[PDB]
């Protein structure tokens, strides 16, 4: 009964109102250092050059921002794929003009986020629950993982990573299109096959289980009223949804099963942002999207254009565009 | 036109040969409703 | 005992006759020579 | 190219590889022969 | 006991697959427009419309074959097979993009044969129409981007074609031309679709991690028979589990599964009404405040006007192939470059 | 009616899949649209 | 459980396959000779491999009018 | 031909799975 | 420079055994 | 036919190999028959890699992995990554898929035919799950032979003929590495090195030096780990820490793959020396460097003072500095100024690069080289199309390196996921709720309320 087994009586307890568990005695200080980091430049850093080419990239609100134009800048090119630090810098000034904040942020947020990840597993595991809802949140944790860290190993610098910001955002969106093809990538196709299926299956369950909710409430209150908490019966009638959408496509395409539905409805999109980072995993390493460019030639041999062609035009004006200053050399390899 | 009667030629021989072997079963089925 | 020419039959054939059809043709492409 | 005693066999080499990919779609006939019970 | 009663007892017959009064405006136009989908990605060039190959028969795979839409001359045009353009030619009609809009308006009345099948087949097996109104969000998607947008456009040519690289075009159109990633709209409909991706992914797995043990094996899916009256899952541990992970936590299911409704149909209504701006131009395209700031200011870049230069990129390197009715014959030196590339 | 075992049916239906898309995943390399 | 004749009963009946081993086959030889006897580029439109281009002209044949454009795609087709 | 191994390489994996069903083996 | 990098150095490593410890301290015995 | 059906096993058909969890003669003919998997795949690969192999071509232009990983053990390779004599890579591919008939067999004998449990046959070979120091002697008996596996590839290094050393006078050559590295702070100095820009944690090794005696340390460790886990029993504070489970010990494992896989793809993406680029092709850092080098060379050769020529921004386009001071590569590779290839170590003196050794001193073989490595840098499709995503298909080329980074990605991840899976499903399972929550005894209504 000494402080260490009434520290862990505190860290696993089910009773705190927020679980802390012992990956949010890493996650807690890790996220919120990579939260204070965050608003606090998002708010007052100054700008940082993110291409390493003495041109700084305003991203903070003080500098002639809105939210929507708001970032945290990547980290300098000139650092790399360097581990900055603020010890590594001479002043506060240096850190903060080479994008130091970015690489205090991301490695705060993915390490607490992967932390986040245990933290759902342990709460699984002191409530006595089956335990992937972890295993379910490594679908967007892989694509954080994908965007701010191994998308900047495989290209070599942190100033490769997603901005943390909205308009940064596209930027690395676009630049990605111009340099990997990710639309022409199937990993992305699935990753889009799985959030459109995503946010299908979520309006297809979402609607018929409120279509099938039992009358319990009057029209002149809520629906909603027909739940409490925690009761027993079953608040919708599950047969009726069954009966309604298997008369919708045909009888074999319906989960009549609850439980066959919910994997369905858990691993569509985790399976496809799953692949979807996978797919920036990949173009990490440049393994670019499908390159269809001039593939439909004539008898003659000349190009005949296809809409893949269109795209690589498209490709092709962002890719000229990116970082005008920064290319030297008529090949962009990295 | 010849090419449209090479298109068309296996399948009305599909069609043929497959109401070939249920012609006896399509004359129990409109019976059985009328 | 069951019907032969449902409505489940022209579900299946209006779609799955010509995407054989379809997949005939498809697969005659793979050869045409440039 | 092989050692040129074993050029005979050579379109056996070109699909060799496919064998792995088919153990894994062979477990599936085999799950479906017995009716995946 | 008439003829309408009589087909109704017929529609309304308990088959394999449904037919209703709504499968004589579904069953035909919604496979009209698929079977001339595939018709066109096999078989139709686009090489008059766009001067482009997009069918199988060309040399295109399936990411790269399009029914492409029309071409600008047609403008707005219906393109019926037996209208003024296309003047009774099948031939002529697959050329002038006649397809595109016999896909574009087949697969419009069968949007509406589907949306009206959920309203027929709710009305029978007697639950509400919620499906159908959570079927609003892919008709005013349907709607807004491959009908009202070409109209608010110059032609059916702007519209998306009806394919995989083709759509990919349409989205790299409209990052370049109507900068609609920064659009308000397209954002709210970016939260509403990752919003119900999310909620697909959350509410998928938190069922299946909160389950009962209701079977004596290790696979669960068997512990259900749909009969029953039980919860399959424990939505008690559900909310106590996201009450201290999260936060917080659905406590009424009923109230969870309407925003489970609610979050991808508001998102992809909110798109809808960005697309229809769109149709008149009307973008989010730039913020004025910045570009005056950064037009006096050469040191003032953000990530907005980096943005903004891409889309320069996009739209003088594209448009000379992308819309080839223009005749943009943009020389080796207009092109917007950076340094060496 | 059951007369044939599905597995047989569906092995080389599933078989008759494969096969086409595996010609047309050859065609992708040859003839048209295979950029030579 | 509606009445019709179960797809487990449809398929691997034998009488399925002397329907369907004489019409899968002839409907992929007829989708086949679609092609091969160039009936498919006939019916639609879509030009040949040596159709794209007149032989020194190198244009595309572009439509620029809608009530003059199917003897506008003639005046390209007689170009070929 | 390269076809002709893959067939009979590819035929003759369910071919084992069709001899212990058609003779009632331990499938 | 020079101390905030033993600062953080200690606070990383202090929160570090206190992850490791503490699922060395029985964590398969914490179910229900 | 024990846990073949759900009634028996409680596992439906798309687990059905967690109904082997508990017949030990049934699953170690599961792992035999996919150990001969993997062997017959290393067989067939190595075959189809050889048959369609052009000695002429580069190997990093062909397509292929395993005929890198044969060269650079130092087999059939001669100087600069030239192949003198194939059937070192025939020997390879014959010798594993001839022996993946022998797993096979003993894979299809141990599954469909042998006893379905080891546990009466022989208590040698049988183990229980839960048994603990029956489960170190398996782990310790795989140990030495990890220990004798890593001790070969020493023995191939030091005596059979040497590995191919990128880093050899002159170009690459086969060396017999005769004085590895024994001494343990630059061994486990590798260790504590940081994975960061600069420093590349494991990956960084860049003679074969450390490489040999990296496995002299590991080959002899895991061999007295081995001796370790034979002759003890797990102690009582490791009990307390694991789940002692088969899914258990699996997750232990696919964790640990996770992590090799990470790793893996980090050596095949940004080592050179162990992957070296006449087999494997330049790396990302290296094709960079080698366009900033080739254009270093091309516009000096027209008398450019590339010292003092400067980029559009102020930098410079030839030369500029690192944020060290050291005289690296201008352009964008200023990313890559922590790359060491062999082909610009005679540019490099203590300063960075030496502007005087890049004037009268760049020799012919290093601008043939950095013209070589920039176009074939590891860009390219999933088509295979080299080059940029709007690069026009002329160019066949996706390095090794892509196809073997991207691959032990997609493993890799896939793999942390699976640990994910099968640790949370083992602690479910050693706890009594996997198979769902008991509504007679559910936790959280004998819980408190929050608020
Ligand atoms: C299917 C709908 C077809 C359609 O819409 O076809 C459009 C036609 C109009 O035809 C268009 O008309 C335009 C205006 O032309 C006029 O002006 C030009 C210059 O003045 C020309 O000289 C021309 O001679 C003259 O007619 C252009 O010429 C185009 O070629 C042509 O597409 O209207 C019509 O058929 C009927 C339209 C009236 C009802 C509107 C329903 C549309 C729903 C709301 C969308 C509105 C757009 C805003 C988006 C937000
Ligand atoms: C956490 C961040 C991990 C990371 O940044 O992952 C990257 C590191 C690899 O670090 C890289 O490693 C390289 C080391 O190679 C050096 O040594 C090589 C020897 O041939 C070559 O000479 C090479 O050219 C030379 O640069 C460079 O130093 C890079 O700058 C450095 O970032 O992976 C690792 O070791 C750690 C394992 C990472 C797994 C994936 C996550
Ligand atoms: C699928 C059907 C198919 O179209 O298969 C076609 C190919 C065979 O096609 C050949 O594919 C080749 C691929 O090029 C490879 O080989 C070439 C030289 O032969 C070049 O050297 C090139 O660099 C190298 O990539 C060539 O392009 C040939 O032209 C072409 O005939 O079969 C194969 O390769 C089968 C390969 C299966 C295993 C691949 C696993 C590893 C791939 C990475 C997975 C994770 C990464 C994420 C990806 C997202
Ligand atoms: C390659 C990976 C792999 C391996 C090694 C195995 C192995 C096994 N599975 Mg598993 N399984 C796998 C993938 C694999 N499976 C996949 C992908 C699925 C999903 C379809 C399953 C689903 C599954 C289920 C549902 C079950 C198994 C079972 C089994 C075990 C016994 C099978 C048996 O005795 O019935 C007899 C099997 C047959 C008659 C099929 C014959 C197949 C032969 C052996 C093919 C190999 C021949 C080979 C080429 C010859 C080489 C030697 C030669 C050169 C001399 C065996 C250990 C069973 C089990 O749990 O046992 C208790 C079981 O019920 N598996
Ligand atoms: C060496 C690696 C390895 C091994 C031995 C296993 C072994 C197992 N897995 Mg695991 N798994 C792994 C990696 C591994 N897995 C990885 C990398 C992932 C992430 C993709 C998973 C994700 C996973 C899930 C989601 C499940 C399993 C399950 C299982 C069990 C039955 C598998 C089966 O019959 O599928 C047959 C093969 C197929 C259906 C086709 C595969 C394509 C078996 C104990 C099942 C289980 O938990 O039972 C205890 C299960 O539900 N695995
Ligand atoms: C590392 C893989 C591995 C392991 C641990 C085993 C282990 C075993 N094998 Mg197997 N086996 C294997 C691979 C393996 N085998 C291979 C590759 C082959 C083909 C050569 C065989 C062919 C084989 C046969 C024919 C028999 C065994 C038998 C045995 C058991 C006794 C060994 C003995 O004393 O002689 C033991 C469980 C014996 C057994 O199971 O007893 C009934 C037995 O009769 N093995
Ligand atoms: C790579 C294969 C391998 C595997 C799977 C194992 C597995 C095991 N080892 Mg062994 N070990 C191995 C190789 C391996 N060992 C080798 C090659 C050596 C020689 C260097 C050893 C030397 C060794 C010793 C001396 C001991 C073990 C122990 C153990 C058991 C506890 C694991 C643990 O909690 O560490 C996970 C890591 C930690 C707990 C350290 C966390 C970081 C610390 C806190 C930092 C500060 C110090 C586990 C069965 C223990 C045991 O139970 O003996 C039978 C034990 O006392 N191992
Ligand atoms: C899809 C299945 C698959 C395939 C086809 C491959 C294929 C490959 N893997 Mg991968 N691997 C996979 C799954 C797969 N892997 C998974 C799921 C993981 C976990 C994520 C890994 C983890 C992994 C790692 C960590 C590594 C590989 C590596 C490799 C490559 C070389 C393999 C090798 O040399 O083994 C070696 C064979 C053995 C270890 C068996 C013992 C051989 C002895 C010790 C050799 C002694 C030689 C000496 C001369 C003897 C003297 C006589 C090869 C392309 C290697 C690579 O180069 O990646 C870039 C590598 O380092 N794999
Ligand atoms: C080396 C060599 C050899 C060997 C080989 C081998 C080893 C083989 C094996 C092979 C195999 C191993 C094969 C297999 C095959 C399989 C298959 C071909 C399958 C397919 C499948 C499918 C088609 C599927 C289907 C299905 C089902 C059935 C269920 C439902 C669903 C699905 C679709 C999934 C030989 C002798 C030649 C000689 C010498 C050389
Ligand atoms: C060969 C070579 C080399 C060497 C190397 C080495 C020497 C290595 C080693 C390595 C090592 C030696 C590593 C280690 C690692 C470790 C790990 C990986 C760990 C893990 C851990 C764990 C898993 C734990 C867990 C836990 C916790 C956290 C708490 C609770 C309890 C438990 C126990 C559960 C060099 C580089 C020189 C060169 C190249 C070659
Ligand atoms: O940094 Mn951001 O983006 Ca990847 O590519 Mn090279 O570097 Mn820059 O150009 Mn394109
Ligand atoms: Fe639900």
């Amino acid at each position: 009964a000494n402080l260490w087994e009434r520290f862990c009586n505190w860290v696993t307890s089910t009773d705190n109102r927020l679980y802390v568990g012992w990956f949010g005695v890493i996650m807690i200080p890790t996220l919120l250092a990579a939260t204070i980091c965050f608003v606090i430049a998002f708010i007052a850093a100054p700008p940082v050059d993110i291409d390493g080419i003495r041109e700084p990239v305003s991203g903070s609100l003080l500098y002639g921002n809105n939210i929507i134009t708001g970032a945290v800048v990547p980290s300098s090119n000139a650092i790399g794929l360097h581990f900055y630090p603020i010890w590594e810098a001479a002043s506060l000034d240096e850190w903060l003009y080479n994008g130091g904040p970015y690489q205090l942020i991301i490695f705060h947020f993915l390490l607490g986020a992967s932390c986040y990840m245990g933290r759902q597993w342990e709460l699984s595991y002191r409530l006595g629950m089956r335990p992937w809802i972890c295993v379910a949140y490594s679908a967007p944790l892989a694509s954080a993982f994908a965007v701010f860290l191994i998308y900047p190993i495989g290209q070599g610098s942190f100033s490769d990573g997603m901005p943390l910001g909205i308009s940064g955002t596209f930027n690395f969106m676009i630049v990605f299109q111009a340099e990997h093809n990710i639309l022409m990538h199937p990993f992305h196709q699935l990753g889009v096959a799985g959030v459109f299926g995503g946010a299908l299956f979520c309006a297809m369950h979402g609607s018929l289980v409120t279509s099938s909710l039992i009358r319990e409430t009057t029209e002149t209150e809520s629906a909603n009223y027909g739940y409490k908490f925690g009761q027993e019966e079953e608040t919708y009638n599950i047969v009726a949804a069954h009966g309604y959408f298997g008369r919708l496509i045909f009888q074999y395409a319906s989960f009549n099963n609850s439980r066959s539905l919910h994997f369905f409805l858990a691993a569509w999109p985790v399976v496809g942002v799953w692949f979807a980072a996978l797919g920036i995993s990949t173009m990490a390493f440049n393994l670019n999207g499908f390159n269809f460019n001039h593939s439909v030639i004539d008898a003659k041999g000349n190009v005949i254009n296809t809409w893949a062609d269109i795209i690589n035009r498209a490709n092709l004006g962002m890719e000229v565009m990116h970082e005008r200053n920064a290319h030297n050399f008529p090949l962009d390899l990295a | 036109d010849w090419r449209v009667l090479v298109v068309l030629l296996p399948v009305l021989l599909a069609a043929g040969w497959a109401v070939r072997n249920i012609l006896p079963y399509a004359v129990k089925q409109v019976q059985k409703l009328l | 005992s069951y019907p032969i020419f449902t409505v489940r039959w022209v579900a299946v054939h209006t779609l799955a006759v010509p995407t054989i059809f379809f997949l005939g043709a498809i697969a005659a492409m793979q050869f045409i020579q440039r | 190219k092989l050692p040129e005693a074993y050029a005979i066999f050579d379109p056996l080499v070109d699909v060799l590889p496919v064998i792995p990919v088919l153990f894994l779609a062979l477990a599936f006939v085999w799950q479906a022969a017995v009716g995946f019970r | 006991r008439g003829w309408f009663d009589i087909l109704d007892d017929w529609l309304k017959r308990d088959r394999f697959v449904f037919v209703g009064w709504s499968g004589i405006l579904l069953f035909p136009c919604a496979y009209l427009a698929l079977g001339g989908w595939l018709t066109g990605t096999t078989f139709v060039t686009s090489w008059y419309t766009h001067g482009l190959a997009s069918s199988y028969l060309e040399g295109c795979n399936f990411l790269t074959v399009a029914v492409s839409t029309p071409a600008n001359s047609m403008g707005h045009s219906l393109l019926l097979l037996w209208g003024p353009e296309a003047q009774g030619d099948f031939t002529r009609w697959c050329q002038l993009g006649g397809l595109w809009t016999f896909i574009a308006l087949h697969g419009a009345f069968g949007l509406i044969g589907f949306m009206l099948r959920q309203f027929e087949i709710a009305r029978l097996v007697g639950v509400r129409p919620y499906n159908a109104i959570a079927f609003s969000a892919p008709i005013a998607v349907f709607v807004s981007v491959f009908l009202i947008y070409p109209l608010g456009q110059s032609s059916w040519f702007f519209a998306p074609s009806f394919g995989v690289a083709a759509i990919f075009r349409f989205l790299l159109f409209f990052q370049g031309f109507h900068n609609w990633t920064l659009n308000p709209f397209h954002m709210m409909g970016v939260a509403g679709v990752l919003g119900g991706a999310l909620l697909c992914a959350i509410h998928g797995a938190t069922v299946e991690n909160t389950l009962f043990q209701d079977g004596e094996g290790a696979s669960t899916f068997r512990a259900f028979n749909p009969t029953q009256a039980e919860e399959t899952y424990s939505m008690v541990t559900a909310n106590r589990f996201w009450s201290q992970i999260f936060g917080i936590a659905f406590s009424n299911k009923r109230w969870l599964h309407f925003f489970m409704l609610f979050v991808p149909v508001t998102g992809l209504w909110m798109s809808a009404i960005g697309v229809v701006g769109l149709a008149l131009n009307l973008r989010s395209y730039d913020f004025i405040s910045q570009e005056i700031r950064a037009a006096e200011d050469p040191e003032f870049e953000t990530f907005y006007t980096k943005n903004l230069l891409l889309n320069e990129g996009i739209r003088a390197w594209m448009a000379p192939q992308d819309q080839p009715h223009e005749n943009f014959v943009f020389p080796e030196e207009v092109l917007p470059r950076g340094n060496a590339l | 009616g059951g007369r044939i075992p599905l597995w047989i049916v569906a092995t080389v239906a599933g078989m008759g899949v494969i096969v086409i898309v595996g010609l047309f995943f050859y065609g992708a390399y040859a003839g048209l649209g295979s950029s030579l | 459980t509606t009445g019709e004749r179960p797809f487990s009963d449809i398929i691997t009946s034998v009488r399925y396959w002397v329907i369907h081993s004489i019409t899968i086959p002839a409907l992929f030889i007829a989708g086949w000779l679609f092609v091969s006897t160039g009936l498919a580029y006939d019916v639609f439109g879509t030009p040949r491999p040596d159709s794209y281009y007149a032989q020194e002209q190198r244009s595309i044949p572009l439509v620029t009018d809608r009530f003059e454009a199917k003897q506008q795609v003639e005046t390209f087709l007689e170009q070929l | 031909a390269q076809l002709t191994m893959i067939a009979m390489i590819g035929i003759a994996g369910p071919m084992i799975i069709f001899l212990l069903a058609v003779r009632r083996g331990n499938l | 420079m020079e101390t905030l990098k033993i600062t953080v150095y200690i606070v990383v490593t202090f929160f570090v055994l206190l992850f490791v410890f503490g699922f060395l301290s029985g964590d398969p015995a914490r179910n229900p | 036919a024990t846990n073949r059906d759900q009634e028996s096993s409680g596992f439906a058909w798309w687990a059905g190999n967690a109904r082997l969890i508990n017949l030990s003669g049934k699953l170690l003919g599961a792992h035999v028959a996919h150990a001969g998997l993997i062997v017959f795949w290393a067989g067939a690969m190595t075959l189809f890699e050889l048959a369609h192999f052009i000695p002429e071509k580069p190997m990093y232009e062909q397509g292929l992995i395993l005929i890198p990983h044969i060269a650079t053990l130092g087999w059939g390779v001669g100087p600069g990554g030239e192949v003198v004599d194939t059937f070192p890579f025939f020997v390879v591919g014959v010798v594993h898929l001839i022996s993946s008939a022998v797993l096979g067999f003993g894979g299809v004998y141990h599954a469909i035919r042998g006893p379905e449990t080891l546990e009466e046959y022989s208590s040698f070979f049988g183990y229980d799950w839960k048994d603990k120091n029956k489960m170190t002697t398996i782990l310790g008996f795989h140990l030495i032979v990890l220990g004798i596996g890593a001790l070969l590839l020493v023995a191939k290094a030091m005596f059979f003929g040497g590995l191919y050393d990128t880093w050899a006078p002159g170009g690459g050559d086969v060396r017999v590495i005769t004085n590895p590295t024994l001494d343990p702070r630059v061994i486990f100095g590798y260790l504590l090195k940081s994975p960061f820009g600069g420093e590349g944690w494991i990956v960084s090794v860049n003679n074969l030096e450390d490489v040999v005696g990296g496995h002299i340390w590991i080959g002899l460790i895991c061999i007295a780990g081995g001796i370790w886990h034979i002759l003890t029993t797990p102690f009582g504070w490791a009990r307390r820490a694991f789940i002692w489970s088969g899914e258990a010990y699996l997750s232990y494992s696919l964790g640990a793959l996770s992590m090799m896989g990470f790793i893996a793809t980090c050596f095949v993406w940004f080592n050179n020396t162990v992957y070296p680029s006449e087999f494997y092709g330049p790396t990302g850092p290296e094709a960079s460097q080698a366009q900033a080098m080739t254009f270093l060379i091309r516009d000096q050769k027209l008398g450019a003072n590339v010292g003092s020529a400067q980029g559009p921004t102020g930098l410079g386009k030839y030369l500029m500095r690192s944020p060290t001071g050291e005289i690296i590569f201008g352009g964008e590779t200023m990313r890559f100024w922590d790359f060491r290839g062999p082909w610009l170590e005679p540019l490099r003196g203590p300063n960075g690069l030496d502007l005087n050794k890049i004037k009268n001193d760049i020799q012919p073989w290093q601008e043939r080289r950095a013209a070589e490595y920039m176009t074939h840098a590891p860009l390219g499709s999933l088509n295979s199309v080299g080059g940029v995503a709007t690069e026009i298909n002329s160019v066949n080329f996706v390095s090794p390196r892509s196809w073997l980074a991207t691959s032990h990605f997609v493993l890799a991840f896939f793999f942390l996921v699976g640990h994910l899976w099968h640790a949370g499903r083992a602690r479910a399972a050693a706890a009594g709720f996997e198979k769902g929550i008991d509504r007679e005894s559910e936790p959280v209504l004998s819980m408190p309320s929050l608020d």
